[PDB]
RNA sequence: GGAUGACCCCAGGCGGUAGGGGAGCGUUCCCGAUGCCGAUGAAGGCCGACCCGCGAGGGCGGCUGGAGGUAAGGGAAGUGC
RNA sequence: GUGGAGCCUGGGAGUGAGGGCGCGAGCGAUAACGUCCGCGUCCGAGCGCGGGAACAACCGAGACCGCCAGCUAAGGCCCCC
RNA sequence: CGUGAGGGAAAGGUGAAAAGAACCCCGGGAGGGGAGUGAAAUAGAGCCUGAAACCGUGGGCUUACAAGCAGUCACGGCCCCGAGGGGUUGUGGCGUGCCUAUUGAAGCAUGAGCCGGCGACUCACGGUCGUGGGCGAGCUUAAGCCGUUGAGGCGGAGGC
């Protein structure tokens, strides 16, 4: 007998209200929702987790200092490139980026990891586009 | 039916001749003629040869019509190589080759 | 009516007529073995800790084999070891007959 | 080939 | 008497070649470099073969888990109640049972939680 | 390499031409070139004991007669120089032509006329050999030859 | 300078890859007016000696 | 165990450089050979997803090739890149 | 204490550039991936396997072959894993 | 090649038989296509067999968001062959060329463009162990001499 490997299924949509929620730990639930590890027929080679839909990402919550201190970098690729953005500044500039950067790090590098990223749909505010998809609320 | 012509040991390089080749492979017998006058290379006149001497054995001696023919298959072989002397400065001796092509060409009908 | 059923170190879900290799066992083709059952299921459960008691699942001996060939090949750099194995795995064919209970 | 043009001298890592 | 190589060598180079076939560039064409990659080619087989039983048992375990927790435990408590009850129903069928057959999977979740 | 017929020069320097070091071409290393342990003319033979050749020659016979294919012939009737003549004389004594023969007989008209049979060896008794007794399938002796042979090993 | 040169072959992957831009282009061909034969545009047709309208040179 | 490799059973050992030791494969040549295989196709080549061997290898089959090859058992070396 | 233990006679060797670590010292500066002895250990030859992000010698453990079976070691159990 | 003394190659094979391809076609020729010869013409003289590197044409699978000692293990897709097998490779896992030298190399230390063929532990005499035999207070012949024409025997000088 050979282990099971499913046929392709629909996938399902769901959704995430952010508001309030530590960061990293809500991070790793979503990691998990889109690798599909919640799935008793999960299968590494194939991207078969869950589309999230996370709201109000601009109410998400941390600890200690971070607003502060905690630093995001980028290098440019020239002489002096290092660009640093701090927590605050990132929330008010562009603060689905927020979780998006923190979800993206727990997701495998490689061409399937960077396609599930694809999956993952985060919105600044209480609102999103995806009513026709009909997503699942769910309660992480 | 098919008919074809090879010519063997023309004195040019093979991968000069190819791409005179490269042209005229699945044409018509005769947009390839009018491909082949109106090219801008060296290869372009044994090409001709060839192209012409496989329509004649297709007319003449394999009953196929002239109006019908196209290029089914055309490439360039490499045959041998005449070696030769570059002399270079500092007492040095080069050897260029002067490469060599067997150019076939195999002429169908296209039937309609 | 499915079974799990242990033989040769190791365990399958069988039904009948599926035809299954397994470990070497030491029986004459045509013959009849019982296999231990694990576990039963599907127009009803039963749940050995570890083995139930009344179970057995039947199998025919159609043969026994060897497995293809698979070759089993070392190396060792800068040393000079080279190693070159042919394995094949015996094996023995059942036929699942019937699930006793 | 029979003659061998003589090699640059290195640079003097002295 | 003299012994020349003959057909000796060509044989030989031709085994690995064949061996060699669907590699790339060079490691499929010159035998030097076949024979290289085969070297290579062999230890990885060893040592996956090894690792195949490391890699199913791993997936095994992680569809164990998820079908745990629609149950509402985790591998860990699952395992051990298993071994309470004294269920050797291994991690290869587990998963089978998990995914093809959930009614058995409930009662075995639910034998593992009453066991301890 | 050094009956070769090559020079002993040096081809080119050993420094600095970014080839590899070489002598002469007559090195074992060059197409052309001597050989490096090839043969050269030997003497293979040796003296095996006296005794070892003597009892050998015995045992040979022995094995021959313990299988009952040696037969002594007293005289060779009809057989005076032609090969018809020793296969009728075959013929009457069971030689039949359908086993190997070491014929061994003084008599030179003898040999002559059994010389050229596929199965018959010829040989005088004193060249009586384990090598040609074992060849052949069946041995036959005069008796004037078995009394050589019985001398040989006394 | 210091003589640079290869430090590896070129595979038969690179080097053709590289050889991607070297298909010549065909000729650009139209019917003569005339002749109807098949020429470059804005030339005097070779076959038949007309350009404009006119026979320009005998041929 | 049976009776001194005739196969079976039980137990244990089996990482490996320098190196010691054992057993084998294949190449050229000799005896076996006034034989035997061979144009109904030799040697060599090219395939094979088949059979045997732990392996080095050996079969067998198809194509090519067109005139040689050579067993069991031994013998000798210009013997494996 | 029956062990790839020991002893004796003999055939064949290779080695006679070691290196890390722990502990005891000397030299050094209560410096060096330093140097030189001693006891031990590993790498050498275990650049095979697990852990330590990666890494000969730190921790775990001595790989005859096969398995889509089970228990553990160090280390681990939020996600990458 | 060298002033010279001197150095010093490469290069064999159609077929049984030239029957070595009249004649026609394209072509300036070369070369080819037919016709003809032959058992065979990818035996056509650039000729037996015709390996490999290497170059090309055609087809099957595959590839333009992807990180690679090039493989390996897994699963899936497509093409082929007929509860299986072959070709391919999309994703996932793992993964530091070979040799040489070194305390230690993937190593940014050596060597190697790739392929074919040539290429390195032998022989003689003596010694020292071991081993298979013969004979055993004994064992054994050397040079020679006779025979043989791939036959063996004689020879005791001498040696241990
Ligand atoms: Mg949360
Ligand atoms: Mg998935
Ligand atoms: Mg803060
Ligand atoms: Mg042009
Ligand atoms: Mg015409
Ligand atoms: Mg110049
Ligand atoms: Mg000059
Ligand atoms: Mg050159
Ligand atoms: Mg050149
Ligand atoms: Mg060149
Ligand atoms: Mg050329
Ligand atoms: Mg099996
Ligand atoms: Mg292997
Ligand atoms: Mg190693
Ligand atoms: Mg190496
Ligand atoms: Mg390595
Ligand atoms: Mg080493
Ligand atoms: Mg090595
Ligand atoms: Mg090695
Ligand atoms: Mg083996
Ligand atoms: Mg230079
Ligand atoms: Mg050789
Ligand atoms: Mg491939
Ligand atoms: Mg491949
Ligand atoms: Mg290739
Ligand atoms: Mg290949
Ligand atoms: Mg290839
Ligand atoms: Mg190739
Ligand atoms: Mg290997
Ligand atoms: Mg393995
Ligand atoms: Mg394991
Ligand atoms: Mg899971
Ligand atoms: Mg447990
Ligand atoms: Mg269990
Ligand atoms: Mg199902
Ligand atoms: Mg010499
Ligand atoms: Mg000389
Ligand atoms: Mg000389
Ligand atoms: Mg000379
Ligand atoms: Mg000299
Ligand atoms: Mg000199
Ligand atoms: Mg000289
Ligand atoms: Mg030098
Ligand atoms: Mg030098
Ligand atoms: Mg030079
Ligand atoms: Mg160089
Ligand atoms: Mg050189
Ligand atoms: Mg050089
Ligand atoms: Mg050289
Ligand atoms: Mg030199
Ligand atoms: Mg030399
Ligand atoms: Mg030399
Ligand atoms: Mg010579
Ligand atoms: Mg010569
Ligand atoms: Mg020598
Ligand atoms: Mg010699
Ligand atoms: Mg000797
Ligand atoms: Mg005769
Ligand atoms: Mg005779
Ligand atoms: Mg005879
Ligand atoms: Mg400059
Ligand atoms: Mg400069
Ligand atoms: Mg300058
Ligand atoms: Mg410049
Ligand atoms: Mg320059
Ligand atoms: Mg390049
Ligand atoms: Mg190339
Ligand atoms: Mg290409
Ligand atoms: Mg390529
Ligand atoms: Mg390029
Ligand atoms: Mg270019
Ligand atoms: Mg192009
Ligand atoms: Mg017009
Ligand atoms: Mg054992
Ligand atoms: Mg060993
Ligand atoms: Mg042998
Ligand atoms: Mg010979
Ligand atoms: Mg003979
Ligand atoms: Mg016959
Ligand atoms: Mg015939
Ligand atoms: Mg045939
Ligand atoms: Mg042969
Ligand atoms: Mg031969
Ligand atoms: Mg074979
Ligand atoms: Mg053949
Ligand atoms: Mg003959
Ligand atoms: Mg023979
Ligand atoms: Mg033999
Ligand atoms: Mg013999
Ligand atoms: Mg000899
Ligand atoms: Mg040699
Ligand atoms: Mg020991
Ligand atoms: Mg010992
Ligand atoms: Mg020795
Ligand atoms: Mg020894
Ligand atoms: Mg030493
Ligand atoms: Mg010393
Ligand atoms: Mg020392
Ligand atoms: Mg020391
Ligand atoms: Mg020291
Ligand atoms: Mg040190
Ligand atoms: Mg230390
Ligand atoms: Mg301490
Ligand atoms: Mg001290
Ligand atoms: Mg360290
Ligand atoms: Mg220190
Ligand atoms: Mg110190
Ligand atoms: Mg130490
Ligand atoms: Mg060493
Ligand atoms: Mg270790
Ligand atoms: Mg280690
Ligand atoms: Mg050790
Ligand atoms: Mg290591
Ligand atoms: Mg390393
Ligand atoms: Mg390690
Ligand atoms: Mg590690
Ligand atoms: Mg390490
Ligand atoms: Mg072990
Ligand atoms: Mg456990
Ligand atoms: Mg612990
Ligand atoms: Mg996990
Ligand atoms: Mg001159
Ligand atoms: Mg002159
Ligand atoms: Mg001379
Ligand atoms: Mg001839
Ligand atoms: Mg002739
Ligand atoms: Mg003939
Ligand atoms: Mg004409
Ligand atoms: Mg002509
Ligand atoms: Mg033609
Ligand atoms: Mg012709
Ligand atoms: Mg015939
Ligand atoms: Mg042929
Ligand atoms: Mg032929
Ligand atoms: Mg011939
Ligand atoms: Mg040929
Ligand atoms: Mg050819
Ligand atoms: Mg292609
Ligand atoms: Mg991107
Ligand atoms: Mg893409
Ligand atoms: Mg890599
Ligand atoms: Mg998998
Ligand atoms: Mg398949
Ligand atoms: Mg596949
Ligand atoms: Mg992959
Ligand atoms: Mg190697
Ligand atoms: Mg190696
Ligand atoms: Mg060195
Ligand atoms: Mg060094
Ligand atoms: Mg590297
Ligand atoms: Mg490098
Ligand atoms: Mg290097
Ligand atoms: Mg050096
Ligand atoms: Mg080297
Ligand atoms: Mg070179
Ligand atoms: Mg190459
Ligand atoms: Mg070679
Ligand atoms: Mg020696
Ligand atoms: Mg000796
Ligand atoms: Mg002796
Ligand atoms: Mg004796
Ligand atoms: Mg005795
Ligand atoms: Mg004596
Ligand atoms: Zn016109």
């Amino acid at each position: 007998m050979k282990t099971y490997v499913p046929k392709q299924v629909e996938p399902r949509w769901v959704l995430i209200d952010a508001e309030g929620k530590t960061l990293g730990r809500l991070a790793t639930k979503i990691a998990t929702l889109l690798r599909g590890k919640h799935r008793p027929d999960w299968t590494p080679n194939v991207a078969m987790g869950d589309f999230v839909v996370v709201v109000n990402a601009d109410k998400i919550r941390v600890t200690g200092k971070k607003l502060e201190q905690k630093i995001y970098t980028r290098y440019s690729g020239y002489p002096g490139g290092l660009k640093k953005i701090p927590l605050e500044k990132m929330l008010a500039t562009h603060p689905e980026r927020v979780l998006e950067h923190a979800v993206k790090g727990m997701l495998p590098k490689g061409p399937l990891g960077r396609r599930l990223f694809k999956r993952l749909k985060v919105y600044a505010g209480p609102d999103h586009p995806h009513q026709a998809q009909r997503p699942e609320k769910l309660e992480v | 039916m098919e008919a074809k012509a090879i010519a063997r040991y023309v004195r040019i390089s093979p991968r000069k001749v190819r791409l005179v080749v490269d042209l005229i492979r699945g044409k018509s017998l005769e947009e390839a003629r009018n491909i082949l006058r109106y090219t801008n290379k060296r290869g372009a006149y044994f090409v001709a040869k060839v192209l012409e001497s496989a329509a004649a054995n297709a007319v003449n001696n394999h009953d196929m019509l002239e109006d019908r023919l196209y290029v089914k298959a055309a490439y360039v072989d490499e045959g041998p190589a005449l070696k030769r002397v570059l002399p270079r400065a500092r007492g040095r001796a080069d050897i260029i080759k002067k490469r060599t092509s067997h150019i076939t060409v195999i002429l169908g009908e296209k039937h309609g | 009516m499915f079974a799990i059923v242990k033989t040769g170190g190791k365990q399958y879900r069988v039904e009948p007529g599926l035809k299954l290799r397994v470990e070497k066992l030491d029986a004459e083709p045509g013959a009849t073995v019982e296999l231990p059952v694990l576990l039963l299921g599907g127009e009803k459960t039963v749940v050995g800790t570890p083995v139930v008691e009344g179970a057995s699942v039947v199998a025919e001996v159609l043969g026994h084999g060897r497995g293809k060939k698979i070759l089993v090949s070392k190396f060792k750099a800068k040393v000079q070891y080279r190693r070159k194995k042919g394995h094949r795995q015996p094996y023995t064919e059942l036929l699942i007959k019937e699930i006793r209970g | 080939p029979v003659y061998i043009p003589q090699p640059r001298p290195p640079h003097p890592r002295l | 008497p003299r012994a020349k190589t003959g057909v000796v060598r060509r044989r030989k180079h031709k085994k690995i070649l064949k061996l060699a076939k669907g590699y790339w560039g060079l490691r499929s064409k010159s035998f030097r470099k076949a024979r290289e990659t085969l070297f290579a080619a062999g230890n990885y087989a060893y040592a996956h073969r090894k690792r195949r039983k490391r890699d199913f048992r791993r997936l095994w375990i992680v569809r164990i888990n998820a079908a745990c927790r629609q149950h509402g435990l985790n591998y860990s408590t699952f395992i051990h109640g298993l071994k309470k009850a004294g269920i050797e129903v291994d991690r290869k069928n587990l998963a089978d049972l998990a995914v093809r057959e959930p009614q058995v999977f409930a009662e075995l979740v639910e034998r593992a939680k009453a066991a301890q | 390499r050094g009956e070769v017929a090559y020079s002993g020069r040096k081809i080119w320097p050993q420094k600095h031409t970014g080839r590899a070091r070489h002598g002469d071409i007559g090195a074992p290393i060059f197409v052309g070139g001597g050989v490096v342990f090839g043969p050269k003319p030997r003497d293979y033979s040796y003296t095996l004991p006296k005794k070892v050749r003597k009892k050998g020659l015995a045992m040979a016979v022995a094995d021959r007669a313990r299988e009952g294919k040696l037969l002594l012939v007293e005289a060779f009737a009809g057989v005076n120089g032609k090969t018809k003549e020793f296969l009728a004389w075959a013929k009457e004594a069971g030689l039949d032509g359908s086993e190997s023969v070491l014929l061994v007989t003084g008599n030179e008209l003898v040999r002559r006329a059994a010389r050229n049979l596929p199965w018959v060896v010829t040989l005088a008794p004193e060249g009586l050999n384990v090598y040609d007794i074992v060849r052949t399938e069946r041995l036959v002796m005069d008796l004037d030859a078995w009394e050589v042979f019985q001398n040989r090993i006394g | 300078a210091k003589h640079p040169v290869p430090k590896k072959k070129t595979s038969k992957a690179r080097r053709d890859a590289r050889r991607s831009h070297h298909a010549l282009t065909p000729p650009t061909l139209v019917p003569c007016p005339e002749c109807k034969a098949m020429k470059p545009p804005h030339t005097v047709c070779p076959e038949c000696g007309y350009y404009a309208g006119r026979k320009v040179l005998e041929v």
